């Protein structure tokens, strides 16, 4: 019993070490109050961006 | 805009720090041609051209000061 | 990630002398033929053999591997010769 | 895959796009060869892509003689 | 195997030896290749090295 | 007269082993530089950074190499 | 941190504030392109900076050798 | 220069037996040999000692110096017992 | 035959016609060099002949290597 | 792959006496070695051989596991020989 | 004798002009090779005449 | 090590030295001139040195091993 | 302190050129004070000139002699 | 009376059959008019060919005495 | 020769007739064995002082398996040899 | 004395009057270093001793290396 | 040519014992050696010597000889040695 219970642990470990988590999944969020540009406009001073 | 390097950087810092010139040029360049005899036209076209011509000479040099900086390091990384 | 460690492995009382050998002899050929195993997966592995931090451990496996064979073997024939000796002579 | 395909890959990931943004700028280049606006963005790219690749071969160099010379003292 | 690897990494480069993209993949599959073979045949000698000197031990 | 013997910190070393400084730091620099490949300070930094752990990773193997060659030698001087 | 490091940052403590006084002095050309006032002191600040990186790099360079030409020996 | 000792007076032959001279020479050695071990496997990992081309010409001496003491330790020993086995085996 | 000669024709193979190629375009080049588009073509076939060469030669050398230092350990 | 063949059935003989015993041994090792130096004299001069990396990796077990086997025949032979030596001497 | 006289041919043809990168290129292949025959036969000679030797020492 | 009863450093400091001048003015065509000298000999001895001790601790080891 | 030789070599040309290296700093002293004189302008182009010449040689025959000595000290193996 | 590496090194002298005279022939030319274009790109032809022959030779000898002195390191 | 093949057409051998006394069957094998060792060190040295023998790989390699050879034939028979003596004296010494 | 110091002298007594020379052209060089009659002069005889140094210390060196191995050989 | 002398009629009417023949070599050496390498060493510190060709030429051949030197009396002693086991020994 001791046998075989530490050798099937072992190898189960072993195969789920392959078994895939990482699935990225793909996201579409509208903007509802701003554009999505980077806005610029001109200073007296600085040219200013708006990220 | 994706991605950038510090040579993308320095370039940049010059098409910002000239606000609007990139266009005044251009407006410039149509207003004389429509009256190629007006000296006032003529007078406001000379200086925004050679503004411009001073601009871009000076980005371009900085640019490969930076690069042969750059290649003298890397060159002694073996 | 995946171990296991047998932990009530041996019995320290005196014993009789025909079995003191059988449990040196099996420990220590289980042993060996871990250690062998272990090395030779470690070069076969690419992960394993292109890192400067694990070939560093490899190389100190190796070594420790090939000193504990050459003293087990000098020690056994020192004592046959011990033996050989006194009964030819 | 080993360790230096890891080291080379952390360059090739370190540079989004850069790759497809000098092919990019390079046929924008040659449909009208005579813009400056075009050619200024594209000395800038071209000197990148060119040091990129200069230190990534440059790394991968020297790890191959830290393995080798530990190699050397498994005898 | 990383013998067939390398095998078709230099037979992509041949094609077109002047592309940088196919130059970075090949200098670094070769030189994985190059560690692998010499590691390789260094323990094979200590491990049999190790057997003979046993024997001459004996002898 | 004749030097002392010294004193013996038996149990430090074998269990001060642990993750090094120095490769932690090494990909580190790594991971910063290739983020950006054509700043300066960045590089001037990696280069340093780099050649130090050259040096200690080799004067390491090589050391770890004559400790073990005396022990052969001496097995091989009785045997 | 070893000996190297050291020996670089000497030259970083050596030069006070060089690496804020060419960023500055390149914003500020950077808005009037045609001063000559302002673009005579931009040169000479990026002259120096030149130089101070390649010295740099040299000096730890040497250094390297030395040291892997001594650690041959140990073996 | 940082820290020394030194031992002035040895012991009266009169009053040690002959196998406590033996056990006293045999434990002085094995000390100042586990020292020394020690000593230079400390000087490789301090990363200003193994970096500065000033201590690395110091560790190669004393590695070179660790070298020697063992070897000859060894070939005599070898030569001492050897005398013994041609003496009684004859 | 031997497999450093296979590695080595496995090139000459991959370019198909470049060896003639260059004795070609120099020929065409040489009846009236001042032609831009003959300089033009020249330049190219140049190159690429030269980087040909040179990463032909140093693979056989890698590979000369490796065999060696197997062969070193038959003893 | 090409002209290739394999022998599937092997003569046998009956096996009686320690005689028998000791010729079937000494004739199965003699023809194992022949065939393996031969072996190992074509690889070293087929040129597709000496210059490939796969191959030279094969051939250097083939001459180890060579090595290893005729000093293990060697030795045992020389043993019992002296048991017998010694037991007549005695 | 087939592989040391491939390399005296392609000798004779390099010396008869040493420029030509094919001949140049040839002939690094040739020389390689013959030089790792060499060695390797060498070699396995030494091998197999210490295990004679061995031989003759364990009953000498 | 000495032979029991047989009867019978400047330049890492000038080196260092040179490279703290230096270091304060990287411009100055003086200090360039002389830091070259200066390291440039640093550096032919301490190779001339570990040769030596290389070549004495193989004699050394040599004469052990052969009487070994 | 300790001279060795190729700081000899190095002094072979200070002591050369005795006075060149004030010259130069005085011309130039001279010179921007009034830039648009001629004679001045003709002097400094002069010492300038000899100057970075004196400068560049130096550092060569140093880095001559530093070369001979290396390949001689790899040979004491 | 001579060993295999001058028969190695003989198959080049007498394998480029005169450059060793055409060079110093080209030079006694140019020493006389600097100037001239056309004895310039002589002799750039001539002194690359030149050098080249050097290299490959003196190489070659080294790579035989290498092959030699391992078979004689196993006559022990 | 090379373009030559040479037989016999079949061999007898009056060399295989007993014939001769025991010690005559001694004489002639250390006569032999005395000439052949002779002529074989002499071959030896003759390969190294020519020049043009001890300076190419071909030669070398041939070189080296006439000294393997010289070394395994003396081996042996001063084995045999000693084997031989030690047998007569084990039995005498009984 | 010995045979290693008659082969070292070998070369100093063919080499007649070089080693005075290249100081005394240095000496001129030094006072006046902008002569091009005195730099031509001056690159030969440095030349000419750089080789003649490079040459001397290789032959000693292989003649070493055949007595240490003879002297292993009486064993 | 700076200091020479030499000793005349060495044996022409007295003979040392062997004992005193062993003594008088063994001094003769072990002095001659040990200067020898203070010379070296002294010539490798000064800074005027470890930078110049001409003297780094000489210092080369110093190191050459010796150790051909000390290796030819280390093999001579130990061959000679040898002789005197396999005349005692039984
Ligand atoms: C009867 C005595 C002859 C053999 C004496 C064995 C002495 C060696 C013990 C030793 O130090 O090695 C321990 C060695 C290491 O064990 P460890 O250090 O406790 O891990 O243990 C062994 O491997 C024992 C090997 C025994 C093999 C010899 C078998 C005896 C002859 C065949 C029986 C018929
Ligand atoms: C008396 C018994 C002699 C034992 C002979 C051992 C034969 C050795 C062998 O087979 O190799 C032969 C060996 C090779 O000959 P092959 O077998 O024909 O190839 O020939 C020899 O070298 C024999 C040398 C014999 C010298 C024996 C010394 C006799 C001295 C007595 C003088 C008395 C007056
Ligand atoms: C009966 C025994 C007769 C002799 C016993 C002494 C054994 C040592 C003989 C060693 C031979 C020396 C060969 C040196 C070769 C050479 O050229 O070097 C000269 C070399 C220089 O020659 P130079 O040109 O004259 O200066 O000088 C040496 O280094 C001599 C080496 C002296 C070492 C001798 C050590 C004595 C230890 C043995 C004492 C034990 C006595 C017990 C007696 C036997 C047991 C009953």
């Amino acid at each position: 019993y001791v046998d075989m219970v530490v050798n099937a642990a072992t190898m189960m470990d072993k195969q789920n070490d392959g078994i895939e988590l990482g699935r990225q999944k793909i996201g579409v969020m509208r903007l509802n109050n701003t554009f999505v540009g980077d806005r610029t406009y001109n200073l007296r001073d600085q040219k200013m961006v708006i990220p | 805009t994706p991605w950038s390097g510090y040579l993308d950087d320095v370039s940049a810092k010059f098409d910002t720090g000239v606000d609007n010139l990139q266009t005044q040029v251009t407006e410039a360049l149509d207003k004389l041609a429509a009256k190629p005899s007006d000296p006032a036209l003529l007078a406001a076209y000379q200086s925004k051209l050679s503004e411009y011509n001073l601009y871009r000479n000076a980005q371009s040099n900085t640019v490969k000061v930076f690069k042969d900086i750059d290649a003298a390091i890397i060159q002694n990384f073996r | 990630i995946g171990q296991a460690v047998n932990i009530r492995s041996m019995e320290t009382d005196i014993v009789s002398l025909d079995d003191r050998l059988l449990q040196a002899f099996s420990g220590s050929a289980i042993a060996t033929a871990v250690d062998k195993q272990t090395i030779t997966n470690r070069i076969e592995d690419p992960n394993l053999v292109t890192d400067p931090k694990e070939l560093a451990i490899s190389q100190e496996m190796i070594s420790d591997y090939n000193l504990y064979v050459s003293m087990v073997s000098t020690l056994t024939r020192k004592g046959v010769g011990a033996v050989e000796t006194l009964l030819r002579s």
